[PDB]
């Protein structure tokens, strides 16, 4: 009924970083999940929305491309291989849970987050 | 479109002043807004649904309305504990992206 | 799905003495499909001779 | 182009388009593969193709 994140450090640019965190909780089929990054001193970014079983994405137009993430749900785990790492690419990443087989609505609590510099 | 907000919102101790967030057409007319708060060291946490009702629970010194192309919330009873960072959240539907767009940055004091 | 009432015929008949004329003009302009009918009874000129 | 293998109008249209935006509807994460067009034919356009 939590998600907890994974621990990272600095990479170097021009690089791939990867970057999960766990779910569990209730049942998972029927549960849109979203990503948002937030950068310190500002306002936060949304970053995705994911359907699980057949793993339907969308991105942002930022990040459309740029950006890679996968999703499984036997194992539960929800990956982003960050690529093309910029001094803009310093923040905190939060992965979210939704109202279910709806993008509209409010937002279920998030993580921990994962800092990533460069 | 871009959401802009003030950058701070002043205050005291036992008061009431209101912060709020100004849009553009189609994007806070359109779509409900989301009000959030951000405590230092904390995850942030959700506050409001559609300003017509209370989530979970809280006392109601705060309340929410909007206004043409505007978001607003009123607050009141000021504590040293609630000052922290307010953003808010919309459905954009702007041209080429569509995202879930944030306001900017205020600041309570 | 088109359902609808039959035409005016004649019970049975016969091989001989077509007192029956039909005559139908079908067309069909932007998307219409136009049906036109006339039917005539009791024509005596046994051979041919429209 | 949508005009040239699916449907225009007759030329001389009489009645009325009301449209309005469904993004909420006719939209999913995932994709919608289920509505789909023309995008080659032999011959050009003309009022009613069904
Ligand atoms: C109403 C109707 O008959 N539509 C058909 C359409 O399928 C076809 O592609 C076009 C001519 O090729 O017009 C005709």
């Amino acid at each position: 009924v939590q998600l907890v994140q994974s621990g990272a450090e600095v990479k170097k640019p021009g690089a791939s970083v990867k970057v999960s965190c766990k779910a569990s909780g209730y049942t998972f089929s029927s549960y849109y999940i979203h990503w948002v990054r937030q950068a310190p001193g500002q306002g936060p970014e949304w970053m995705a929305i994911i359907n699980p079983g057949d793993g339907g994405a969308s991105y942002a137009q930022k990040f459309q491309g740029r950006v890679t993430l996968t999703r499984d749900t036997s194992t539960s785990t929800l990956y982003m291989e960050l690529s093309s790492l910029r001094s803009e690419d310093t923040a905190v990443y939060y992965c979210a849970r939704a109202e279910g087989s709806s993008w509209l609505g409010w937002f279920d609590p998030w993580g921990q987050g994962t800092l990533v510099t460069v | 479109s871009v959401l802009t907000q003030p950058p701070s919102a002043s205050g005291t101790p036992g008061q009431r002043v209101t912060i709020s967030c100004s849009g553009s057409s189609s994007n806070i007319g359109s779509n409900y807004v989301y009000w959030y708060q951000q405590l230092p060291g904390t995850a942030p946490k959700l506050l409001i649904y559609r300003n017509n009702q209370r989530p979970s629970g809280v006392p109601d010194r705060f309340s929410g309305s909007r206004s043409g192309t505007s978001a607003s919330l009123a607050i009141s009873g000021l504590r040293s504990e609630d000052e922290a960072d307010y953003y808010c959240a919309a459905w954009d539907d702007g041209l080429s992206g569509s995202g879930w767009v944030f306001g900017g940055g205020t600041k309570l004091t | 799905e088109y359902v609808s009432q039959p035409f005016l015929m004649d019970l049975e008949g016969k091989q001989g003495n077509f007192k029956n004329l039909r005559e139908f003009v079908f067309k069909n302009i932007d998307g219409y499909f136009k049906i036109y009918s006339k039917h005539t009874p009791i024509i005596v000129r046994e051979p041919e001779d429209l | 182009n949508i005009a040239d293998y699916n449907y225009k109008l007759p030329d001389d249209f009489t009645g009325c388009v009301i449209a309005w935006n469904s993004n909420k509807l006719d939209s999913k994460v995932s994709g919608n593969y289920n509505y789909l067009y023309r995008l080659f034919r032999k011959s050009n356009l003309k009022p009613f193709e069904r």
